[PDB]
């Protein structure tokens, strides 16, 4: 069956390297000596990892990293276990009423500059700045509107007859969802657990406004105000170096699913 | 223990990092400086201390803020008085051995809120194997980028184009350097135009900037140069004609012994293998340094800042550093101790010849070592001695956010149009009208 | 049960979102310097005559207006094309899969530079494509195009995730009948695919809209505030750390918090479908 | 459990009713099946006793108690849907065993009665496989499955059998009885393919439009229907239909005249006789007079037509006629296109009144 | 369209073979019934023709080509699923007519003959409810109606009446096959309901664990049985059988001696005479022994056994032994009563116990 296969392999592929290039690109230009860094061509030649040693010799990043993964992952689950008994909730029951659906998606906006501006005053009275306890507030305020509106909108719509037949043969509803909804709605409801760890790990807006010392600075803030370590040379080589280290626990982690 | 969080900008950290181990090496272990970074560009180091300020940041000790914020940061309270000073030592450290313009600097009204630890004007660098001597007038570069245009060789007169201070640096000093002023003595009254002279003068200033900003073989990038931009381009070959400030030189030697330079290959000589240490520094024997140096003589030039008129030496603007101690922090004697000691005369030596950045005590003028080893220290001196001044006034940052809205992209310029512009514009600033772009 | 299991949820959210919001609007009705702690007082709708009738805020906005609905209406287009290859793949099998997170799970400031330096003359692979002269950073259309280019690449797992979710429940009978009475692919996802999934994209788009909508980084990062252009997302965040103008800054916070809700409540009252149903 | 129903009422928005004041009982033990239309409101019916679907008005009583609001698990009844409804994730052992996962029984003892249900039921391999590889009639085993190993008070049943094949349905048919009996349990049965519930049914009830016509016996049922709707309904073909008028000994007929029993005249003397009688016969009754012995023939009546078409199914030639089939035996050597002549024992028929539809010969 | 199979197969994971080298050839305007117990291969096949499946192995050959490859639109057949699955995102008023819409069909063209299909399959109304107002009785004729709207090369319906009251089934099934014959479309058609097949059916095709059993006109099925599996398999109740042995003028019974016509004497010589033979006979073939005319006193054998249980459907009992009988109604038997049974020596039908085909086929 070629006509299917041979079209289909090429899409596959298509896909596969449109997915790579920027990545690979970051790459290229963080192997890529100072002479050539500057060549515009993208396959490297004469490679070298004098930017990487260069930003190992420096706990800044390391420092950002494990605190990033840390507030990150904290708040990728301790939001989502409220998010999942509120969506239940307004999945099965009406307090699913439009007005909860309604402010859920107002806040799933609140567009975090209209939410650092009242913040950043509080915190000049209240202090909390650079720990942990000041960022994460906003960041599960972010993480409980989507980890709702999202998650109920989703597995409310599970087919009616599995829910009268589990009701039916006598279940209990808070073990009914673990035992029929769960085990079928979780290829449809994963996504939303790392929807929120792609967000939580990974926004700059809210750390670049509250965050200064070496407190709390997470990865992508730790990057949006780095440039090269060397002030007399061409910054490129560290700075793509630099992406190309906060890259690595995502790809890792896409690895391992 | 105790520790000193000292701020400076991220450019200006391969000096300070360094001299704050020397200097933690003097203290004998009562207590440390700790160099911390601002950003790169001169307006996002304004942004990013004026956070950790309003947000009580209790790490923040000294600032090195700029030269130009020292009466809003007075005026707002966020850098102490120094008459705070708790053994009464720091307006007399202040004064005894600076200059009158690096000291009038740290003044509002009258009081001190700083002490001078840097000051620079700008300088016209040039490739000296391209062209036998660098023109005293803006026309003369002019004439020397298009000739080497048509030459087909690299035309581009590198210079400050993006929307920020620097591309204000440039204006303010056409504009003084043709004897007229953005501002009133006073701060009270804009001055663009309240007489055809300083009109005349202000439409000469923007004709200039859009001619060069114009011309045939002139850098596509321009409307978005930085300094860092400017620096490289030089360093890259790209450019025959650069107007920066006193840097260059430690990127200069330090590319060519790294092999970076196209013209000026010093990589391939034994007698300077070594020269960079482990951590960036370079620290060639003297020897070595005046091999390095004949030989970027040989093809690298620096001369002082062009003319607006034919015969007419340049009104520079003045640059620099002051360091403050920040209202927000607990250890204030040591922080006063901190200052008195970074600016002590050994460590502002080091300062120059190692990096680049021009010391403030006035001895070292008086030092013929010190005279060879940072080569432009004469004509720094000497237009230090005719430089203009960024208009004091708290409300500067306004000023120069709306000012340079009005020139950005550069290229479109009409003069009358803009002078207009420039009259409505700082008269907003100055009022405080509308959001700032 | 309903009414004990929101408990425990509800009860941060309505802290999270009263003070700061209740605070913001407090904080838009007076004049209020940060240089100047408690020396300045209550000034009424000064604050939003001044902010609404601007230039600078009409273009920041209108912006941010163009950006988001060209970068959905792209992210939303390939996010079908993803979805349905991810859905019926063959010979990718896993591997297909695979491939299609990482545009979603690469930090967002380093996508944007790898576009800012992909583009940059005479320094940038694509840029080497141009012809000499062209340097598209430097002016304000091809600013915005080649930030719509860098949102859109970043996004569209955004779509296409979800979208396929969306699809994986409709029942392989309804593709069967569809396809026994003839339905060529374009007929069947028009009058079949796309009805089951409506509110499924419905959602997915939603909070496209709007993430498009507030959207800093890649502009903040490839050309913030340059040469006009920007976005109202900058032109707060200026407004406020870089002039000091709490009362303006507020009241830009509070005049695009209204501008983007109305947004959110025509997706839910005109075309209908969101979780309520 | 004793159930009983209390003039309970369906309606819908347009509203218009689709159950209208049903009333019914069933013995704790008992075993009925609803018989009707097509979309007469059976499902609708059955899913208000389970407690799936809400009654609009009226009372249902369990154990002899109303509980018209409490929910599915507080009933204890176990379902087979309309349309069986299933798991799609579950492998076929876990899809039968659910319930008494629920029940949370040893799994020792699950897994027994897994296998004690599918040996019943003849789930032919307890096959361990997807869902998606069963469609068919091995779906709908499965999701009957579900049911007989629960043995709750009640059986809630709709259409369980449909997609089976001959020798699995009258084996099921079996195998449901003996576990009905054995555990002593209600069935409340929905069918409407009638030979099955002929045979289960211990009480059938007819329902049209939402409302009961007839409540009975297999017999009463087939031998009293209540109207012409219910005897024609019930059986297969349809009762034959004719116009009648009443003599002083009986009644006259497209063809001829009955002498009617005297047992009949004494019914036909209750109240009055209409103006027209529609008189009915089974057409299995209709046979060719040829054959008939004097015991029979005493009290015929006969008449010959010309056969309009002709099938046999072996046991019987349906033949047509008009003034129908007749659904005589296969003795008859009739062809299409032959006379031949039509006579039953006139003490089998019906006889009907043309306006309201009401049985005269009522017993 | 003529259809035609040859060795077409289709194999499962376990592979198992859900049909083995099927074959059958079926001219453009017949009719087709594919009966067969639940495991059986049919939907499966079904599907197959349809396109919906691979064929694994085997040809198969439409309208004077092979389509193996050809997608569903290509080969212009249309169905009824045995789920009857619907769209629940559009009224019964365009449910029903969604291929006329892909057809082109002008409006008003399109709601006329879909009015007509409405009258035809007796639809409450053109209801134009939302299907999941429906139910079953409703909603399976819902289903068929999309497949009488299109006029297709051929039909394939899947249990398409398996959901209605016998009332309403009888018209159905006059709709169907007036449909058929106006339209001279060849037509395959899947039941459980035997009655239902016979009625409809110029060919049956009988099917067992994936395998074409026998093929013909109802008469050979009912008549002439090629094995006892298809022989119990078609009727109601199943076939009573009996072991046996031959004599040289008829056949031994477990309660006496049956004698055959000269015809099936020379078939059973002609054929090898097998070590262990049964016979088979349907239950309404069996009567009360008293009720009978001379010719069949003259030709019967008659014995008697106890009514063990009873039961009536109208023109006949059904009575219990050891097996059921079902005599005519005229039988005065009550339960666990001693009755006298016989039936005609020309119906009885005789079996290899190692083989299983049937030596009375004719
Ligand atoms: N979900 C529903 N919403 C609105 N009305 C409904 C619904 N289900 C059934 N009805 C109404 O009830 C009637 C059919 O009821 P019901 O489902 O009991 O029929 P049924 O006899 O179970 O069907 P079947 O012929 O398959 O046995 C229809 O006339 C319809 O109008
Ligand atoms: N997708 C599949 N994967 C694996 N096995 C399958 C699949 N589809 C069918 N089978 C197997 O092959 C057989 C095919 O069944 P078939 O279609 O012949 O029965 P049917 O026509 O549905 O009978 P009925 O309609 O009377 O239930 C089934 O018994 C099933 O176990
Ligand atoms: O001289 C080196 C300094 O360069 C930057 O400061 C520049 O910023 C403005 C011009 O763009 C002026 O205030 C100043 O004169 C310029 O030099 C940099 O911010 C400084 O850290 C450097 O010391
Ligand atoms: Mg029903
Ligand atoms: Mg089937």
């Amino acid at each position: 069956d070629a006509r299917r296969a041979t079209w289909w392999s090429v899409v596959n592929i298509l896909v596969i390297v449109y997915a790579l290039i920027p990545v690979l690109w970051i790459l290229s230009l963080s192997l890529k000596p100072t002479s050539s860094v500057k060549d515009g061509k993208l396959i490297p030649t004469e490679i070298t990892f004098a930017n990487y040693k260069a930003i190992f010799s420096g706990d800044a990043f390391t420092s950002a990293l494990f605190n990033s993964i840390g507030i990150g992952l904290i708040t990728t689950i301790i939001a989502v276990v409220i998010g999942g008994m509120a969506a239940y909730a307004v999945a099965r029951l009406q307090p699913g009423k439009q007005l909860l659906i309604g402010v859920a998606l107002l806040i799933a906006m609140f567009p975090h500059i209209s939410l650092v501006t009242p913040i950043f005053n509080m915190w000049r009275g209240i202090g909390l700045f650079d720990t942990w306890p000041g960022l994460i507030i906003p960041y599960i305020t972010f993480a409980l509107p989507l980890a709702i509106y999202t998650l109920s909108a989703f597995f409310r719509e599970i087919p009616w007859d599995l829910e009268k037949a589990a009701k039916m043969d006598g279940a209990t509803p808070a073990q009914a969802f673990r035992k029929v909804i769960a085990p079928l709605a979780a290829p449809g409801i994963v996504t939303a657990a790392i929807l929120v760890f792609i967000f939580a790990w990974n926004d700059l807006l809210l750390a670049l406004s509250l965050t200064a010392t070496q407190r709390a600075i997470t990865a992508p803030v730790a990057i949006a105000n780095f440039t090269g370590s060397s002030q007399f040379e061409e910054p490129t080589g560290s700075i793509a170096a630099g992406a190309m280290v906060i890259t690595i626990p995502i790809i890792i982690f896409v690895l391992i699913f | 223990g105790i520790v000193i969080n000292y701020y400076t900008p991220a450019n200006e950290e391969a000096t300070f990092k360094a001299v704050a181990n020397r200097c933690n090496e003097q203290l004998g272990g009562r207590f440390q400086i700790a160099q911390r970074n601002l950003p790169k560009g001169a307006d996002d180091q304004r942004l990013q201390l004026a956070r950790r300020l309003t947000g009580n940041d209790k790490s923040l000790d000294v600032m090195a803020l700029d030269v130009v914020w020292t009466a809003e940061f007075a005026e707002a309270g966020w850098a102490v008085p120094l008459s705070e000073d708790p053994a009464g030592l720091a307006e007399a450290d202040a004064t005894e051995n600076t200059l009158p313009g690096p000291l009038e600097t740290a003044r509002w009204q009258d009081e001190l809120y700083a002490a001078p630890i840097t000051t620079n004007t700008q300088l016209l660098w040039y490739r000296a194997d391209l062209m036998p001597a660098p023109p005293t007038t803006w026309d003369g570069m002019l004439d020397e980028a298009n000739r080497l245009y048509r030459e087909g060789g690299p035309s581009w007169i590198a210079v400050q184009g993006k929307q920020y201070e620097g591309m204000v640096v440039w204006f303010n000093t056409l504009l003084q350097s043709a004897g007229g002023q953005v501002l009133s003595d006073d701060g009270q009254r804009v001055t663009l135009t309240d007489t055809p002279e300083h009109r005349a003068a202000t439409v000469k200033a923007l004709r200039i900037i859009k001619s060069v900003a114009t011309a045939p073989g002139a850098d596509p990038s321009i409307t978005q140069t930085d300094e860092n931009t400017a620096r490289l381009a030089l360093e890259q070959g790209k450019a025959a004609l650069e107007v920066n400030w006193p840097y260059v030189l430690p990127s200069l030697l330090e590319n060519a012994v790294k092999g970076g330079v196209s013209f000026l290959p010093l990589d391939g000589d034994p007698a300077l293998q070594g020269s960079i240490n482990d951590v960036g520094t370079f620290s060639p024997t003297d020897e070595q340094f005046d091999i390095a140096f004949d030989a970027s003589k040989k093809v690298f030039g620096f001369a002082p800042y062009p003319g607006v008129n034919p015969d007419e030496p340049a009104r520079v603007t003045l640059g620099g550093l002051n360091l403050a101690v920040a209202s927000t922090s607990q250890h204030k004697a040591e922080a006063f101790e901190a200052i008195r000691c970074l600016r002590n005369v050994e460590n502002q030596r080091y300062t120059s010849i190692e990096g680049g950045l021009p010391a403030v005590r006035t001895s070292l003028y008086d030092d013929p070592a010190f005279q060879k080893k940072y080569p432009q220290y004469e004509i720094i001196r000497q237009q230090l001695t005719n430089a203009a001044v960024r208009p004091a006034t708290p409300v500067y940052q306004a000023v120069s956010t709306r000012m340079s809205a009005t020139l950005a992209p550069i290229s479109d310029i009409d003069p009358e149009r803009t002078a207009d512009e420039l009259t409505e514009a700082v008269q907003k600033a100055i009022d405080g009208k509308g959001l700032i772009p | 049960l309903a009414f004990w299991l929101i408990a425990p949820a509800v009860l941060l959210m309505l802290a999270v979102t009263a003070y700061p919001i209740g605070y913001a609007v407090w904080l838009s009705l007076q004049r209020y310097n940060l240089a100047e702690p408690h020396d300045t007082e209550f000034i009424g709708l000064a604050n939003y005559v001044t902010v609404l009738t601007d230039g600078y805020w009409w273009t920041a906005f209108a912006v941010t207006l163009g950006i988001t609905v060209v970068s959905v209406a792209i992210e939303f287009a390939l996010g079908l094309a993803l979805a349905l290859v991810m859905h019926r793949t063959i010979f990718g099998k896993g591997a297909v899969r695979t491939a299609i997170l990482i545009p979603y799970g690469i930090v967002t400031v380093a996508a944007s530079y790898s576009w800012y330096y992909a583009w940059t003359p005479g320094t940038g692979y694509l840029a080497n494509l141009l012809p000499e002269g062209s340097a598209p950073l430097t002016d304000q259309l091809p600013s915005l195009a080649i930030v719509v280019l860098a949102e859109v690449w970043k996004t569209t797992p955004f779509m296409a995730l979800l979208l396929l979710a969306g699809l994986a429940l409709v029942p392989q009978d309804l593709l069967n009948a569809a396809q026994v009475d003839g339905a060529g692919p374009w007929k069947r996802l028009t009058k079949v695919i796309l009805p089951m999934i409506k509110p499924a994209i419905l959602v997915a788009l939603l909070f496209r809209t709007l993430d498009a909508f507030r959207i800093f980084d890649n502009i903040y990062i490839l050309t913030g505030g340059s040469n006009d252009t920007g976005s109202v997302s900058i032109l707060g965040y200026d407004n406020l750390f870089k002039a000091f103008n709490v009362g303006l800054g507020s009241a830009i916070s509070v005049l695009i918090f209204l501008s983007v809700a109305i947004i959110a409540f025509i997706y839910i009252k005109i075309f209908g479908a969101a979780a309520p149903g | 459990a004793e159930i009983v129903l209390d003039r309970v009422t369906k309606s819908y928005p347009d509203v218009r009713a689709a159950v209208k004041e049903f009333s019914m009982t069933i013995a704790d033990g008992e075993f009925i099946i609803l018989v009707g239309p097509s979309g007469c409101g059976k499902s609708t019916t059955l899913n208000m006793i389970a407690g799936l679907e809400e009654i609009t008005s009226g009372e249902l009583r369990i154990g002899g108690e109303r509980v018209n609001e409490k929910a599915p698990k507080d009933r204890d009844i176990a379902m087979v849907f309309q349309s069986y409804a299933l798991y799609p994730h579950m492998t076929v052992r876990q899809n039968i065993a659910f319930p008494l996962t629920l029940a949370k029984v040893p799994k020792a003892e699950i897994a027994a009665k897994v296998e004690e249900t599918a040996k019943i039921l003849d789930l032919s391999e307890l096959l361990d496989r997807k869902p998606g590889q069963l469609s068919g009639g091995q779906r709908q085993r499965v999701a009957m499955g579900r049911a007989i190993v629960r043995s709750p008070k009640a059986f809630l049943m709709d259409q369980p059998l449909s997609n089976l094949d001959a020798k699995l349905r009258v084996q099921m048919r079996a195998e449901i009885s003996r576990l009905q009996d054995r555990l002593g349990t209600t069935t409340v049965y929905v069918t409407h393919d009638q030979t099955e519930a002929m045979t289960l049914g211990d009480r059938v009830v007819v329902m049209l439009a939402g409302e009961v016509q007839q409540i009975g016996t297999p017999d009463e049922l087939y031998s009293s229907p209540a109207n012409l709707f219910v005897a024609g309904f019930i059986g297969s073909p349809a009762m034959n239909f004719f116009p009648a008028t009443r003599t002083d000994v009986g009644v006259r007929l497209p063809f001829g005249e009955v002498t009617l029993t005297p047992h009949m005249l004494d019914l036909l003397d209750k109240q009055a006789r209409p103006e027209n009688i529609i008189v009915g016969i089974r057409p299995e009754h209709i046979e060719d007079s040829a054959l008939l012995d004097g015991y029979a023939r005493i009290r015929a009546l006969t008449f010959s037509v010309r056969a309009d078409i002709v099938e046999s199914l072996g046991a019987d030639k349906y033949v047509h006629f008009t003034t129908f089939i007749a659904r005589v035996s296969a003795d008859s050597r009739v062809r299409t296109g032959e006379q031949i002549e039509l006579a039953i024992d006139t003490t089998k028929l019906s006889i009907f009144d043309a306006a309201t539809g009401l049985n005269l010969t009522r017993d």
